[PDB]
């Protein structure tokens, strides 16, 4: 099955610059085009170039010209994008996908990779436990969850007991505070019957911070 | 009193020389005449050799090919007593994939795929189908856009011998041919998928 | 460039309703070149309808695509939740390659009350000199909610955040969490910290509640 793995999120200062990568595996790399795609925050879709991994030809959006290089590590399945010289209309979620001869679509997706363009320093989280408790209960139903607090750029990720848990899961939106630092939470409900019996762990990513955090929350008197 | 036939599948082919044989066994054993038509019943493609397309003996010729000349053609075969009009979708595309993956083939059909099987001596062959006014020079062979070189490989007229065929020779393949038709010289590029399957 | 002009920007429908979504071109693409896409918030893009009219695997036969030359069209027969989301057309046929600006799909349902659950700041965080208090509106629609913070029966202002989640694929809710931060100082000032939440589905005003240190 095709896939296309991509590096995690980064954030750089104007003027640098950013090369994100694309793990290809599935297919024969070099039989294939690699097209890269740009998500502004709340904007569509914006297509950058495409690069042929047998030739190394590379075609690019004249809006990208300047901005983009496509590249390729055949011997590790990989595709490059970098952008140079950052501004702050760089910051967006970048995609790649793949196409195979005789059809002319997008049909394999890699996963996005944010790339934030700022001058302010990365910082990572700090994870606190919403303890389930008397007044976190609604017939028979507990919430509980992780508060992610003070983080800096976007994204973090948060998942629920390494991925098994995924039913009743709300993870917010980020808020921006005023010390320019982000917030979320992540909530869940589940039977309060159980609580003395199962186990929930938030999982907190923040991969511009390299920030791994495995949180057990557990019930309060 | 003339009767329909049908082609099944529509053929593709990119912006470069291409042709397609008016047939239709037994019928055209016999003694019958043959008339192209280009979305038309009433005038027929022209016989002027210089014209970019036209009919050669039965065949419609293009060269080349071009955006705008989709369509279903009509070829209608007379014969003493009988008339049978044959009917055909030719398909074009802009693009080769060597060169973009945009605007290209749209749609992988059979005649765009090929296998090789494992651990044998195979064979790809390129597929060139023009009438004799087309004299078709030595077809180069690549694999995933560069120029196959190796001692496996061996170019027997039309096809592409492949001994001890591997795992890693299946991909991307393009075989290519030189066309000369009435003194010029014409490019023609062919892709294929190839598997193992 | 081939520039893709797709209409309505929104779209807001009832379940079993018809959805309908326009493309038109500002060049003639090719029907075996033109695709639709779907999104939904924090995924990548899934091909949705390619060729114009085939569907992607897993997409239901609710879903059809039509269109010809320079005027493209998505149908959604009888929409279901999981169909909210946003459609993307898109062209292949000539560099470069180009979308359409997006038709966001909003699914109404019937009136849903929220539950309402608050949350004490930990013990781990007032060692660090913060207290946050979160309160917790979830599955509830439509989106419209009014939450207060009462500390000491004192109305609060200045101190809180919201945040509300995209509807859900399931059941079509909105969920919200609004967020009290204090210094540590401040929040051990007080006894009573309160949420109150307004909302259409509910008859009256539902306050949770806890008494600081309990
Ligand atoms: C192209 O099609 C024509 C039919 O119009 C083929 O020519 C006939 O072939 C049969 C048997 O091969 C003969 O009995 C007829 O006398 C031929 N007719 C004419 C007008 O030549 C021809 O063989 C086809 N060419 C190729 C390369 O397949
Ligand atoms: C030929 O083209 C017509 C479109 O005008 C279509 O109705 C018919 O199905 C096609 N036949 C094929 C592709 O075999
Ligand atoms: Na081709």
């Amino acid at each position: 099955q095709v896939q296309l793995v991509q590096s995690g999120a980064e954030v750089k200062k104007p003027g640098a610059s950013v090369k994100v990568s694309c793990k290809a595996s599935g297919y024969s790399f070099t039989s294939s085009w690699i097209h890269w795609v740009k998500q502004a925050p709340g904007q569509g879709l914006e297509w950058m170039g495409e690069i042929n991994p047998g030739n190394v030809r590379t075609n690019y959006n004249e809006n990208f010209r300047n901005k983009v290089t496509m590249t390729v590590d055949t011997s590790i399945s990989t595709a490059y994008m970098e952008l140079s010289r950052l501004r702050s209309d760089d910051t967006a979620v970048y995609y790649c996908t793949v196409v195979f001869y005789g059809e002319p679509y997008f049909p394999y997706w890699g996963q996005g990779t944010l790339v934030t363009v700022s001058s302010a320093s990365t910082k990572g989280p700090s994870v606190f436990p919403l303890a389930p408790s008397s007044k976190s209960t609604s017939g028979g139903t507990a919430a509980l969850g992780c508060l992610v607090k003070d983080y800096f750029p976007e994204p973090v990720t948060v998942s629920w007991n390494s991925g098994a848990l995924t039913s009743g899961v709300h993870t917010f939106p980020a808020v921006l505070q005023s010390s320019g630092l982000y917030s979320l939470s992540s909530v869940v409900t589940v039977p309060s019957s159980s609580l003395g019996t199962q186990t929930y762990i938030c999982n907190v990513n923040h991969k511009p911070s390299n920030t791994k955090v495995d949180k057990r929350v557990e019930p309060k008197s | 009193g003339c009767k329909d036939i049908f082609m099944k599948n529509e053929i593709l082919s990119a912006s470069q020389p291409f042709a397609f044989n008016c047939t239709f066994p037994p019928i055209t054993s016999g003694e019958v005449s043959v008339t192209w038509y280009k979305n038309s019943s009433k005038i027929p493609v022209s016989k002027i050799i210089q014209s970019r397309i036209h009919q050669d003996e039965t065949w419609i010729l293009f060269l080349p090919m071009e955006w705008g000349d989709s369509g279903v053609y009509q070829c209608v075969i007379k014969g003493r007593d009988s008339c049978h009009r044959i009917h055909v979708n030719l398909t074009v595309f802009e693009k080769h994939w060597c060169d973009t993956s945009i605007g290209g083939l749209p749609n992988l059909s059979d005649e765009y795929k090929q296998i090789l099987h494992l651990g044998k001596d195979d064979s790809l062959t390129c597929h060139l189908h023009f009438p004799k006014s087309c004299v078709l020079g030595p077809i180069k062979w690549y694999k995933d856009c560069n120029e196959i070189k190796g001692e496996r490989f061996t170019v027997l007229e039309t096809r592409l011998l492949v001994s001890n065929v591997s795992a890693e020779d299946r991909g991307n393949y393009a075989c290519q041919a030189i066309l000369t038709h009435s003194g010029k010289q014409y490019e023609v590029l062919n892709g294929i998928t190839v598997s193992h399957h | 460039q081939i520039v893709l002009t797709q209409s309505p920007g929104t779209l807001s429908l009832s379940p079993g309703e018809r959805a309908t979504m326009t493309c038109t071109a500002s060049s003639s693409v090719s029907s075996s070149y033109f695709h639709w896409y779907q999104q939904k918030p924090g995924q990548a893009p899934r091909l949705w309808i390619y060729r114009t009219s085939r569907l992607a695997s897993g997409v239901p036969d609710r879903f059809s695509g039509s269109g010809s030359g320079t005027d493209f069209t998505l149908t959604i027969s009888r929409l279901e939740p999981e169909d909210a989301a946003t459609y993307y057309c898109h062209q292949f046929h000539r560099s470069p390659l180009t979308f359409g600006a997006g038709t966001k799909l909003e699914i109404k349902r019937t009136v849903a009350a929220p539950s309402v659950f608050i949350f004490p700041p930990s013990d781990e965080q007032l060692k660090s000199g913060t207290a946050s208090v979160v309160c917790l509106l979830n599955n509830f629609y439509p989106r419209e909610a009014k939450v207060q913070w009462k500390v000491d029966n004192a109305l609060q202002s200045g101190n809180s955040q919201e945040s509300v989640t995209e509807q859900d694929s399931k059941d079509s809710t909105y969920s919200l969490s609004s967020t009290l931060t204090l210094s540590k100082a401040d929040y051990e000032k007080h006894k009573v910290y309160a949420c109150e939440v307004t909302h259409q589905g509910l008859s009256s005003p539902v306050t949770k509640s806890f008494n600081r240190g309990e």
